[PDB]
RNA sequence: GCACCGUCUAGGUUUGGGAGUGUCCCCCUGUGGGUACCCAACCGUG
RNA sequence: AAAUUGCCAACUCAGAACUGCUUACGGCGGGGAAUCCAACUGUAUAAUUAAAACAUAGGUUUGU
RNA sequence: CAUGGGAUAACAAAGGAGCAUUUUUAAAGGUUAUUGGAGAUUAUGGAGCUGUGCGACAAAUGCUUUCCCAUCUCGGUGUGGUUUAGUCGGCCUCUAGGAAUGAAGGAGGGUAGUUCGGGGGAGAACGUACUGGGGCGUCAGAGGUGAAAUUCUUAGACCGCACCAAGACGAACUACAGCGAAGGCAUUCUUCAAGGAUACCUUCCUCAAUCAAGAACCAAAGUGUGGAGAUCGAAGAUGAUUAGAAACCAUUGUAGUCCACACUGCAAACGAUGACACCCAUGAAUUGGGGAUAUCUUUUCAGCACGUUUUCUGUUUUUUACGCGAAAGCUUUGAGGUUACAGUCUCAGGGGGGAGUACG
């Protein structure tokens, strides 16, 4: 929306003031942890896991039930993604564009989008290197 | 270190054929001596062996191609056209 | 990107006072903003204000009596020794008889008259009159 | 692509083997659960692997990319013509 | 899975008997120090019966219809499994032995007799067709 | 004008008539064999 | 810390001291500032002309 | 340089599973004082080092757990609400795990309408028209202009019909409309990456704003190499018009115009208005996505589509409030909120010329 563009979208989710899980939610904390851990083992990113629980099990917030975030639960079980989830998606974005630009060399719009995606990667990767979620000497390669 | 500033493989010619003819021949020389991607075997191993003959170092497949590049733009257009006419 | 919450808050109050509004909503809130508001409220330039909790940077609703001609923040927070009070009063206050310069001292956030009486310097936050 | 996500998951947690010869070895045993073949594969080798898969009742997937693309989707720096996952590793 | 069953017809792809059709008698998917590879005991056609046409004597038909047989243990990588089968009875498989030389020769004679009877019965006719390549 | 020279077809659509039995051992499965035609009429043309 | 012990070959390249020159075999570019031609390498009047001539990459026409 | 204060800040560290109970007791084991100094020797114990028990405490997260197998009306309270109560359980292996500010009307990802759009790329087909050709007719002019002529024309022009070819282009619909970073982008179908907006009780946790140096894109003209060349058309030519006319007008006409690749990077590349962020009065609208609840169509991309009313987020706007301005004018789209002068960053200017010249 904002970074690398003129978009000024405000679309987002508004978390509630009342954090207590509803009285009708009878799922225990341990069973939720097994759910997220088995959903990650099924191959879902933390965002996909949360949407699955939200839409099917009635678990609005995993943190409000188990006291822990979904990524934190995966880290405790060692299931956390090696590369952070968003950096993974941007890298997948850049790869898919580059595959497209191999065949369409005249697609200058996708070339312009590619520069933004990579110039975004080199700040996200700088952040993860400074925060040590990524190894030092981690470089994005075209 | 870099051994020439502007002329690369054309440095073999000294000073004796002109900047622009050397420039025009440079691109085709660099293309014709480069390793080209092989759609078979997925390796960058296609080398030219005489004009229009390209042999892959990986799978040893020999292809009839362009004079100084493996595939000409006209060839890609013709391949797409023939595929589309086959699907019609 | 918002860089100074205090400057944003003081700008919003000054606009509301110029328009003659009875109440103004301030967002986001901060400890410095609330401390500044309490200083103005102490001297009677604003009425009661209410801090609304939203589990984030909160909001403040300030009731406005029409006594506040102008309030504003001074950026950057210039250092002010006890000998520099007269310089700042000359530069930014309308008169030597009224108006206040707000300081961040090690003794807390206070007006320049109080800071002078405590023999303490600090950084200038803003002004109101 | 769904197969790319499944392959990434198998690399993360499951067990797999790369190369045509090791894939054939896993097929001769009762160990292979899925065989992925690049569209680059030589036709006779692809026919042989498909025949082994049919005899062993093993699911066979034809990857949309070439061996370079399959190697990249596996997270590898080399090319693979045939992939054989021995343990799905909770994938599917 | 596990299609390398006894009785399954295979085609040998390596060695002197490359291209010759064989039958799996004993399959061995467990490796040992002596044979560190997946292997199988193959009963194979060393010499396919020749084509016989109408108008030849009984003697020459009998001569041309003889089946040659080899019995060796072959690495899994050196033969190609097929979907064709020759039925190997449990007793017949239990009789075939490659432990000793005399047992090996007796087993070869037994396999030759069984294959000759199979050819006479007109069964598994694909197995007795020579592969052309 | 009637004859004769002067006629046969893959395959496709489709009429009329059947005729061997899904069937025969294996030794459940699985395996190995064997059968699922003829004719007509229109396309079609080797 | 075999980061050690023994043997052994071929040539060189430096540095140092001393001591000399009668500058002393053969072999082995003189250099610089410009002008006119031809771009260049080539070829070419065997027996008076080697060039600025011819050729040459390039460039353009014509016929088909 | 010393010392006092700790509000505002700076530096450093971490990235949170990448982490960390005390006290009694006894017993078991394995180069110190003091013996009167000084020189050996010894052994004895302290004290620590482990492990075996023992007593008293805690503990920010329940082991009287968890998981894995197996057998099966009464009180209290208020002037009616509240826990009951009337209308399975017993065994067999392990077990360190739940204590972590919140998720910014800051950023980034996710999923969905297989959403929205002259957004981009690719491919195909379509449409008339201009031009040029013949086929079929016709016969004397046609074209062009203030008027003419250069020009074409019995050799059949012009005109008419149905056709072709080729290259452009995509009318009307087309709007104070949409998309795009800007330059720019209009036929249909099939495709390839995208992008935004919206929706979300999805994920994450300051990752941001703006920028010397540095990099990428960029209309038309121009340059190079290939192709194309229908139309129009710099240079040129000719006919007009003029005192002259190297122009405007007419007929032409080369380079160009179109495509591919590579250069060029100088526009009134304009909103003559840098980017990000906050407040900001009124009325009609408009584009896209969502909430809630009068009309039309309704045998399949259809539990549809549009449309009414209200609301909302995001976009391009319009008419008429402060305030500002030298004025023209701007005004939630600022040029307002500035001498009552301070949100952040950045670029540029300092009378006119010489001159965007000389030199490097
Ligand atoms: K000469
Ligand atoms: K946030
Ligand atoms: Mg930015
Ligand atoms: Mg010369
Ligand atoms: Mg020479
Ligand atoms: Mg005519
Ligand atoms: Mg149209
Ligand atoms: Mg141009
Ligand atoms: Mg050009
Ligand atoms: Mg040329
Ligand atoms: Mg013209
Ligand atoms: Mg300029
Ligand atoms: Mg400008
Ligand atoms: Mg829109
Ligand atoms: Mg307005
Ligand atoms: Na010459």
């Amino acid at each position: 929306v904002r970074m690398h563009g003129n978009g000024r979208g405000k679309a987002s989710s508004a978390l509630p003031y009342r954090r207590t899980p509803p009285a009708w939610l009878k799922i225990a904390s341990r069973n939720v942890v097994k759910m997220v851990c088995k959903s990650s083992r099924k191959g879902m990113m933390p965002s996909q896991i949360g949407m699955e629980l939200r839409d099917s099990m009635g678990i609005a917030q995993v943190k409000n039930v188990t006291g822990r975030k979904i990524l934190r639960i995966l880290k405790h079980n060692g299931l956390a993604p090696e590369i952070p989830e968003d950096l993974y998606f941007l890298v997948k974005r850049a790869t898919q564009m580059r595959k497209h630009l191999e065949r369409h060399t005249t697609d200058r719009d996708t070339k312009y989008r590619l520069i933004l995606v990579e110039s975004r990667i080199h700040r996200l990767a700088r952040y993860y290197k400074r925060v040590k979620q990524l190894p030092p000497t981690w470089k994005y390669e075209s | 270190a870099k051994r020439t500033v502007k002329m690369g493989v054309m440095g073999r010619y000294g000073t004796r054929y002109g900047a622009n003819p050397r420039k025009r021949a440079k691109k085709l020389e660099v293309s014709q001596h480069a390793k080209h991607f092989c759609s078979f075997c997925g390796k960058f191993a296609f080398r030219r062996k005489a004009v229009g003959i390209w042999r892959c170092d990986g799978c040893s497949k020999t292809v009839a191609g362009g004079a100084y590049t493996l595939s000409t733009p006209n060839n890609s257009t013709v391949r797409s056209t023939v595929r589309r006419l086959r699907e019609l | 990107t918002m860089m100074s919450v205090l400057a944003n808050a003081l700008r919003t109050i000054a606009s509301a006072e110029r328009r003659g509004k009875r109440q103004v909503l301030i967002r986001p809130s901060s400890k410095v903003v609330v401390k500044f508001l309490q200083v103005m409220q102490k001297h009677g330039y604003i009425g009661e204000f209410e801090i609304i909790d939203d589990h984030r940077a909160g909001k403040i609703v300030v009731n406005l009596n029409g006594r506040l001609n102008k309030c504003g923040a001074i950026c950057p927070r210039f250092d002010c020794a006890t000998t520099d009070y007269e310089k700042w009063m000359k530069n930014i206050l309308p008169s030597r008889q009224f108006g206040f310069v707000v300081l961040t001292t090690s003794l807390g956030i206070m007006d320049h008259e109080e800071a002078r009486s405590r023999n303490t310097g600090g950084k200038v936050l803003g002004f109101f009159y | 692509d769904t197969i790319n996500a499944k392959l990434q998951l198998v690399m993360k947690s499951g067990k797999y083997v790369l190369g045509t010869q090791q894939a054939l070895t896993t097929l001769r045993q009762g160990r292979s659960k899925l065989v992925v073949i690049a569209n680059n594969c030589p036709p006779i080798r692809r026919a042989e692997v498909e025949y082994y898969c049919t005899l062993s009742k093993t699911p066979i997937h034809h990857y949309s990319g070439n061996n370079l693309d399959l190697g990249t989707a596996c997270g590898k720096h080399f090319r693979t013509c045939v992939l054989s996952v021995t343990n799905v590793g909770d994938s599917d | 899975t596990k299609f390398l069953k006894p009785g399954k017809v295979v085609i040998v792809t390596a060695g002197r008997y490359a291209g010759h059709k064989a039958v799996i008698v004993q399959n061995s998917d467990v490796v040992t120090k002596e044979r560190p590879y997946g292997r199988a005991l193959l009963a194979g056609i060393k010499k396919y019966p020749k084509k016989v046409v109408r108008g030849m004597s009984k003697q020459t038909i009998a001569r041309r219809s003889q089946v040659g047989v080899f019995l060796r243990v072959v690495n899994h990588k050196h033969f190609l499994p097929t979907r064709y089968n020759v039925d190997m009875s449990k007793e017949l498989r239990g009789k075939i032995n490659v432990s000793d030389a005399s047992k090996r020769s007796r087993s070869k004679r037994l396999v030759r007799h069984v294959f000759q009877a199979r050819y006479n019965a007109g069964s598994s006719m694909w197995f007795f067709q020579r592969l052309r390549f």
